[PDB]
């Protein structure tokens, strides 16, 4: 009865964090096939918040769990990575090249790991 | 805060499943109201999963934490869930900076 | 009657988070010629904790207060900042080239940054 | 915690001098105690700010943290001073790890 409320609740969720193009990424090195791709492209020309949760949808209908999990979790572990690199990289950039005090850094950081 | 619990919480409740009263009993949940849940929803398993959680939120209005979330599942063995939790958690982290 | 006592508790505190070299880089850069250097340095070649507080003792007896504060506390951000750097380097690099999960990256974040 | 304290005070006591009463006060010492250390201490300047930290510490046995030490210095405008307890406290979470 829920079956597919639940299952768009969590894949929106995923759909979420993810951008337009790391889930085309994804889902095409997880057996989404570019015609798959370019149907659900063209489906939703308006809405790309749609084609990110068909194109999970698609991917999600494929897969046995063990194998769901370890690829998404892999995938969301590694972009997670790069973007706390990058916004480190920032942080410190910016302040070892100010004059002023930064008694923010500790904050900033915090932020970025806040579970 | 809000949000985040809402983002955990569709997670866990769409691929906990079959042991749900086990995570239930590690968030603190009562035998009196898991009883109850078995009730109130026998249709849907990810139904009662849910509302075991929502009543783990009214349980603790300041402390609710997507921390101890992952703590519970981790003491469940559900292991996977819980790595997934934390990745959508710190995805979560990186939007509010850029988004 | 304790003054010196009290300056010597705390120059032993910020010798104890610097290096030497770091130590004698900073004092070098703040009006300590590397004629007093080298008088320090021979006049402890065994203990390089003292050299550290001397070299820190004569910067300190050559500076107004305000001066004092803003080049010592820039070399601590900057030293700190880029100390940082090299430790979320490591894990970063660390848990991206992993297989296993790395459940530990916040607690390891946060370590970094207790307050 | 006992060590990183004790860093901290050194910092502070050597630093803080003319407006020491207006730091004793943000840190909640009574008047009543701040009077009877300039009645112990009337030679040396820092040894009276070192007592007033004694007594906040003891004040607070668990709840003693350099960040609330950092906090009193910052409501007294004691901003440089702060400033140099927390790159201390910076540094030395850096050596725990390496050192
Ligand atoms: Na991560
Ligand atoms: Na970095």
């Amino acid at each position: 009865n829920l079956s597919d409320v639940d299952l768009s609740k969590y894949i929106t969720t995923i759909a979420g964090v993810m951008t337009l193009s790391q889930v085309k990424g994804f889902v095409r090195k997880n057996g989404v096939n570019e015609a798959k791709i370019d149907e659900i492209k063209n489906d939703n020309v308006q809405d790309t918040a749609e084609q990110k949760v068909q194109l999970l949808r698609n991917w999600h209908q494929l897969h046995g769990k063990k194998e769901a999990y370890d690829t998404l979790i892999k995938d969301l572990k590694k972009a997670n990575l790069c973007t706390l690199a990058e916004k480190i990289q920032t942080i410190i950039l910016k302040d070892i090249t100010s004059d002023s005090e930064n008694s923010n850094f500790r904050n900033e950081i915090q932020s970025l790991v806040l579970e | 805060g809000e949000e985040d619990l809402c983002a955990a919480f569709n997670v866990i409740c769409d691929n906990v499943g079959k042991d749900w009263r086990r995570l239930a009993r590690q968030l603190k949940v009562s035998d009196t109201k898991i009883d109850s849940i078995e009730d109130r929803y026998p249709r849907n398993l990810t139904e009662r999963v849910r509302e075991s959680l929502r009543i783990w939120k009214n349980t603790e209005k300041e402390n609710a934490t997507v921390a101890h979330l992952v703590g519970a599942l981790r003491s469940c063995q559900m292991n996977l869930v819980a790595d997934l939790v934390q990745e959508v958690q710190q995805a979560r982290d990186l939007q509010n900076r850029s988004g």
